[PDB]
């Protein structure tokens, strides 16, 4: 029913301290795979943190609210989604003792906790440096940082290529930020079967959608594309329209109309010379044979998605009513119109020989969702970089820098308002010993040897992952987008902030 | 123990009488108001209120808390319905107003007890409140930022109150920027303009305020444009929808030559469309319908780049229209034609874009011509603490919007309340008899405020009670040297200070009401002295 | 004949005795919102501004391409002229008798009811128009054409003031008071 006082407070801070210790085994480069059983029925083997916590239900408030911080998160971000699971805990948990042990009123511990944000946010940019968003290279070995860790690292390379290849691609900085709408431009396609390698970023669409009828061209050399909404059969009115005929050969007079509009719509699409024509609708078969020796191959059926990115790699603007038909609505800058027949299930293409569609080949309908999951993870800390050109020190080096940063401010600031501010410098420290940890190394030991060569010597000093060891980042770097340093470090001390409000928790609508 | 029986007087249902039922209403009151005691000052706390399927919501507003918490029984209904009268009325003040309300309850009855009428005790809490409202009046005071202050304090017992300095501005901003003067002359602060939005990502800091309006909602077909205008924008505030036709409800289209199909047949489509071209045909760059839009009456707008927005917020496009000067065209008419009427409907903006904000991306409708307006877009760790945020974020910005409507502001922080205890206390002796008791009681009975501010602090709360009492009590001796009341709780760092210099200010206008309102309610329950049950069905 | 209307908020004090009278309704929100008219001649329409209501199985055919606006544009014309003849008859505040038989004031009679200034307010109910009658000084109009200036009252201002978050409605200066009760707890 009920539960007031230190109660309340205890159970939702174990509750949000539990939601950690799950995926807390899944930060790292040697993280393993939560194999989950969703109700609907299939399966998720990923390791990716918040495709976890989506699949596993929760009940404890608290839990809810942590479980919900890896989704705001993974919607900054593409990436950083396990980290700050584990920050938000340890925040809540370090707090726990000055919570009440010291008798810290929550208003206190909150008013501290959102100054040592701000001054542990400082740390950040301060460590921070930008870089040429532009240099394909480190493009590259940048988005291959945020590859590692995951099952899709056994093609590396491969994977930053097809990343950057669809960023840049999709891309269209505008000036009057540089919007990259990866979401509605970079439909991605799954064909299970083949090789890695074998998979391509091809500029244009893939739809499977055959041709409506069979003598119609399998491929136009360039074809002059016309999208439209509306359907291709015998329209009807939206009125009353009733017919009433007892003039005998009036009959044929009507039913023959029909085959009559059906010509018009022919033409006013043949108009425009058209040689594809894909609609969103149907398509009547008597305007197929109107549109066959109209000359023009015919697509019925496809997404408003799928049809507004053809829109884009055809310029051909989509178009409503034909009467309307401009010859503006062209459909020009479109390559070949190729009708590969994969594996008993025809396709067709539209590449040129602004939007792209990543084509993943691998070695199975399941192992594809684990690369097309990897893979988003890479295609967003490019678009990460692409809106902001800074990055920071990886292998949880960053992490750490704030840790001091703070650690030390804290310790030199004396009052009850210290306690709660030294506990965000004692809890960062987690990922650096996460990450030693899921390694194998010993935390107490390379942590305190991290944690003194950064007291001084370089801040851009993490932990390696295969290794064990301490490593300089700069050195064999593994950078990872500023902008993940950042909302890791926000919302995790806005949610501790959060539940540290809750005195109560009380059930019923 | 345990009331029961009948015997004669026979009722189809249940009827306590006296004691019995007196106390039962007490009972109530006090249990609905001290789930929320725990609520009250800045030192107060939020609690999760979880329901059925597992979901919550947390939230100190006291008004939703009553409301969410799920009452049954009249006087307990009462101190919940009593508790929204605030929420709708001034907009804050509600926690209070019933912690209030229970104590007079719980108090008067005492008296009862000690065999004293209910309605001697009435009439006597009544003059407690006649010289009580009137004291009130001498504490509080004209516009002399006093805004940004009243903005602030009123989001201590809320979580936004940690961004404190940072949202009792961005409130202030917010709601000044809307002011209208509605009809004759009035000057009245919007009570719900400024469209709020959230977006879970950011800091909390991280929160917007649009130089104009926020509308939230996409842009029809995505082969249109994101971003129109720099300079000057003709911005079309609809409200009918630009679909295809369908003739009156009663026009059968008989048809008796197969001639008339075709034609009538596309015409349909086409008298929505002259409708449509007599609008892009005005200057329209940006269209906001209301009642949607086709998506063949769309590729119109689409093939001449015009932004144009299916289905929107009614209750946004009466003020997105206010904003830039348009009109809310019902139907175009006037006389007996038909024209949006070029630029004559239509409204000036600086800019109409749609900015994104992870996940969601909305349209803005940043400079305008008469616009004045704002809009807030609250970010935040997610929808748990978001909802909360602005849930505070109103019961905060509401403060504004009546200290100004109503120029008059008193020193909270628990001072108001010592002051007329001491003042009404002495003021007993001023009738004697039974009825000094009820004054007495009143009066003794409003210390329950400061008490409880304190007392969620956990520490002896009987220090700053008993010292802010000792003060008023002497400074209402020459009230002569340098009178100082406006003398409240600072339980941030427990001590006594002055709330008017340290920046705690409330607008007159709520404890105002507040009191006159809670007391309504103890005497409409005081007079209960048997409650029928009858049987349901 | 005492009319007494209690609208929830405030406490008891706030009741008054409200030198003219109390209505009951809310007034418009759709197309042109007028809601106060100082000085102002109010009329009781019995009637409905909605299109042609044949009491018989109406129906209106349709055969021919042109037709369409022919039966369009004419009715849009219906309401018009109604809606002038309101005005004309120097008529400032229209009342209309809540018809639930079919229709009372359609959205597009509002359209023109909003240019031209009249405040509406409809949903008038049935056992109201003999007292409004008298409160009013008005007079009921069973049709459109019996709807003249003298059928008319010299009602001094109405006006909708939001007492807050309520909106009570008010005709002052023009055998019958009208008193408005208030309280907290319902
Ligand atoms: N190559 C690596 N060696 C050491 N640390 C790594 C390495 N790769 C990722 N990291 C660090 O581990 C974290 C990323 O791990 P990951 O399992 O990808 O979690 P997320 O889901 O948050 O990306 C960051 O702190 C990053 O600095
Ligand atoms: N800064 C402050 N210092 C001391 N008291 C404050 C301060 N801020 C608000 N108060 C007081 O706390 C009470 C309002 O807190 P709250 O619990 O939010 O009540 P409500 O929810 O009814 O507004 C009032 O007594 C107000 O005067
Ligand atoms: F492992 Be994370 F989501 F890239
Ligand atoms: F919670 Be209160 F109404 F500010
Ligand atoms: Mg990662
Ligand atoms: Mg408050």
């Amino acid at each position: 029913e009920r539960t007031t006082g230190r109660q309340a407070q205890i159970s939702n801070i174990t509750a949000a301290k539990a939601v950690a210790d799950v995926i807390r085994t899944c930060l790292g480069p040697k993280a393993m795979l939560k194999m989950l059983l969703d109700p609907m029925g299939g399966l998720v083997l990923t390791n990716d943190g918040h495709a976890i916590l989506r699949e596993i239900d929760v009940a404890h408030p608290a839990a809810k609210s942590m479980l919900e911080l890896s989704r705001t998160q993974d919607e900054e971000v593409g990436d950083g989604t396990t980290t700050v699971i584990i920050l938000a805990g340890e925040i809540l948990a370090q707090c726990a003792p000055y919570l009440i042990e010291k008798n810290i009123h929550p208003v206190i511990i909150i008013q501290a906790l959102k100054k040592a944000l701000t001054d542990a946010l400082e740390v950040i940019k301060q460590v921070s440096k930008p870089v040429d968003v532009e240099n394909d290279a480190a493009m590259k070995k940048l988005i291959q940082a945020s590859i590692g860790t995951k099952y899709v690292i056994h093609w590396s390379e491969k994977m930053c290529e097809l990343a950057l290849d669809a960023v840049k691609t999709v891309r269209k900085d505008l000036g009057q930020n540089f919007e990259i709408d990866i979401k509605r431009y970079v439909r991605v396609e799954k064909i299970p079967g083949g090789d890695v390698l074998d998979s391509r970023v091809l500029k244009g669409v893939l739809l499977n959608k055959d041709v409506v009828h069979p003598k119609m061209s399998r491929h136009i050399e360039n074809p002059r594309v016309v999208l439209l909404d509306c359907p291709l059969e015998y329209k009807k009115g939206e009125s009353q329209t009733n017919i009433e005929i007892e003039k005998e050969e009036d009959w044929n007079r009507i039913l023959q109309i029909e085959e009559e509009q059906v010509q018009l719509m022919c033409e006013q699409i043949l108009a425009v010379r058209p040689t594809l024509v894909i609609t969103e609708k149907g398509v009547s078969d008597l305007a197929q044979h109107y549109l066959l020796k109209g000359g023009c191959s015919v697509l019925r059926r496809v997404k408003k998605s799928d049809n507004n990115r053809i829109a884009r790699v055809t310029g051909a603007t989509i178009v409503n009513r034909v009467e309307d038909l401009k010859e503006s609505d062209v459909g020009t800058n479109c390559g070949l119109f190729k009708v590969e027949m994969i594996g008993d299930e025809y396709f067709s293409f539209l590449d040129n020989c602004k939007a792209c569609t990543i084509m993943l080949r691998g070695g199975s309908k399941d192992i594809l969702n684990e690369i097309d999951r990897n893979l988003q993870d890479a295609m967003a800390v490019a678009r990460n970089v692409m809106l902001s050109p800074s990055l920071s020190p990886g292998g949880g080096a960053t992490e750490m820098a704030v840790s001091v940063k703070l650690a030390e401010k804290a310790k030199q600031l004396e009052g009850i308002q210290q306690w709660p501010y030294q506990a965000v410098a004692d809890a960062m420290e987690c990922i650096p010993r996460t990450l030693i940890q899921n390694a194998g190394g010993d935390p107490i030991r390379l942590l305190s040897q991290l944690r003194a060569k950064h007291a001084q010597g370089n801040f851009t000093t993490g932990i390696d992952g295969d290794k064990g060891k301490i490593v300089d980042m700069v050195s064999y770097g593994i950078w990872e987008p500023e902008v993940i340093k950042q909302q890791s470090v926000k919302t995790a001390i806005e949610s501790a902030c959060l539940l540290l409000r809750v005195d109560d928790i009380v059930s019923g609508v | 123990f345990n009331n029961s029986r009948s015997d004669t007087l026979f009722l189809g249902g249940e009827k306590i009488s006296g004691d019995d039922i007196r106390n039962q209403n007490v009972l109530a009151t006090m249990a609905v108001a001290n789930v929320v005691k725990s609520s009250l000052g800045p030192v107060g706390l939020d609690k999760m209120l979880v329901d059925d399927i597992g979901d919550f919501t947390v939230t100190n507003d006291g008004a939703t808390i009553l409301s969410l918490l799920d009452v049954q029984h009249p006087a307990g209904k009462i101190l919940v319905e009593l508790a929204q009268q605030q929420d709708r009325e001034i907009g804050d003040g509600t926690t209070s107003v019933v912690i209030i309300a229970s104590e007079l309850l719980k108090r008067a009855n005492e008296l009862v007890k000690n065999k004293i009428h209910p309605t001697t005790i009435i009439t006597g809490f009544r003059v407690a409140l006649r010289e009580a409202i009137r004291f009130i009046n001498e504490v509080l005071s004209t516009s002399v930022e006093t805004l940004i202050n009243i903005a602030k304090t009123s989001m201590s017992s809320k979580i936004i109150g940690a961004d404190s300095d940072f949202f009792s501005n961005m409130v202030v901003d917010a709601l000044l920027a809307v002011k209208t003067q509605n009809s004759k002359g009035e000057i009245k602060y919007p009570v719900k303009a400024v469209n709020v939005l959230k977006a879970h990502g950011k800091s909390a800091t991280e929160s917007l305020l649009v130089p104009g309006y926020a509308l939230n909602c996409t842009v029809a077909s995505q082969a249109m444009p994101k971003r129109i205008a720099g300079g000057n924008v003709k911005i079309a505030c609809l409200d009918l929808n630009l679909q295809k036709a369908r003739m009156a409800m009663g026009v059968q289209i008989n048809i008796d030559d197969p001639e008339q199909l075709e034609q009538i047949r596309k015409r349909e489509a086409g008298i929505v469309l002259e409708r449509v071209k007599k609008i892009i045909d005005a200057g329209a760059q940006v269209v906001l319908t209301t009642k949607g839009i086709d998506d063949l009456c769309l590729k119109e707008f689409v093939e001449a780049k015009i932004m144009g927005v299916r289905r929107c917020k009614k209750e946004d496009l009466r003020r997105i229209a206010r904003a830039t000067g348009a009109t809310l065209v019902s139907s175009m008419s006037n006389l007996e034609g038909e024209e949006t009427f070029e630029s004559s409907y239509l409204g000036l903006c600086d800019e109409v874009v749609q900015a994104k904000f992870s996940d969601d991306e909305c349209i803005l409708i940043k400079g305008t011509s008469k616009h004045s307006s704002s809009s807030i877009i609250l970010r935040g760790a997610n929808d748990y603490s978001l909802d909360e945020m602005e849930r505070s974020l109103h019961d905060s910005l509401s403060v504004v919007k009546r200290t100004l409507e109503s120029g008059n502001v008193v020193p909270g922080g628990g001072c108001v309340e010592a002051a007329l205890n001491i003042y009404l206390d002495n003021f007993a002796t001023t009738v004697g008899s039974r009825e000094q008791l009820a004054i007495a009681e009143f009066a003794a009975a409003l210390l329950i405020i400061p008490k409880t501010l304190a007392v969620n602090a956990a520490k002896d709360s009987s220090e700053l009670v008993a010292k802010l009492r000792s003060y008023h009590a002497a400074s209402q001796m020459a009230k002569k040297r340098r009178s100082y009341r406006n003398y409240g709780l600072d339980l941030i760092r427990g001590k006594i200070v002055d709330e008017i210099h340290a920046g705690v200010l409330e607008p007159t206008i709520s404890k105002v009401k507040s009191l006159k309102s809670a007391l309504e309610a103890c005497v409409a329950i005081l007079r209960i002295d048997t409650m029928i049950t009858v049987d349901p069905e | 004949d005492i009319r007494l209307v209690k609208k929830v908020g405030g406490t008891i004090d706030d009741t008054e005795m409200i030198d003219g009278v109390v209505l009951t309704q809310t007034a418009i929100k759709s197309a042109g919102g007028p809601t106060r008219k100082e000085k102002a001649k109010i009329g009781l329409i019995q009637f409905q501004i909605s299109p042609p209501k044949p009491d018989t199985e109406n129906n209106i055919i349709v055969n021919d391409y042109r037709q369409m606006d022919k039966i369009l544009k004419e009715e849009r014309a219906y309401l018009l002229n109604i809606c002038k003849k309101i005005k004309k008859a120097k008529c400032n505040v229209l009342l209309i008798q809540k018809s639930i038989l079919r229709d009372a004031v359609n959205d597009l009679a509002l359209h023109f009811l909003s240019k031209l200034n009249i405040m509406v307010v409809k949903d008038i109910e049935r056992e109201e128009i003999e007292f409004l009658s008298k409160g009013l000084g008005c007079k009921p109009i069973a049709d459109i054409e019996l709807f003249t200036e003298d059928r008319l009252d010299s009602a001094d201002l109405v006006e909708e003031i939001d007492s807050d978050g309520s909106k009570i409605v008010r005709v002052t200066g023009i055998p019958t008071v009208s008193v408005v009760i208030r309280g907290a707890n319902n």
